């Protein structure tokens, strides 16, 4: 999956 | 300016907030905070196709990874 990390 | 639109997202309809952590729908194309959407940053590297709690009901749930890379 496509993500956004922190 | 300050009457500038800005883009926003997830079940909550918020701006992006490079502090937490999102993930994508493969199906609707929308992002989706793991806190509102009850997905952990630790778990989804194991998520192959993630599908959002809305898309879920016709696109079928999420699948995991059979295979990761290590390193
Ligand atoms: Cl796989
Ligand atoms: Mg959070
Ligand atoms: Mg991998
Ligand atoms: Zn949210
Ligand atoms: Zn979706």
């Amino acid at each position: 999956a496509r993500t956004k990390q922190t | 300016g300050s009457m500038a639109t800005v883009p926003v997202y997830c079940v909550c309809r918020l701006p992006y907030d490079v502090t937490r952590f999102m993930i994508e729908c493969d199906a609707c194309k929308d992002w989706f905070h793991g806190s509102c959407v009850g997905v952990e940053e630790e778990e989804a590297p194991d998520i192959d196709i993630y599908h959002c709690p809305n898309c879920e009901k016709t696109h079928g749930k999420s699948t995991l990874k059979k295979k990761r890379t290590w390193h």
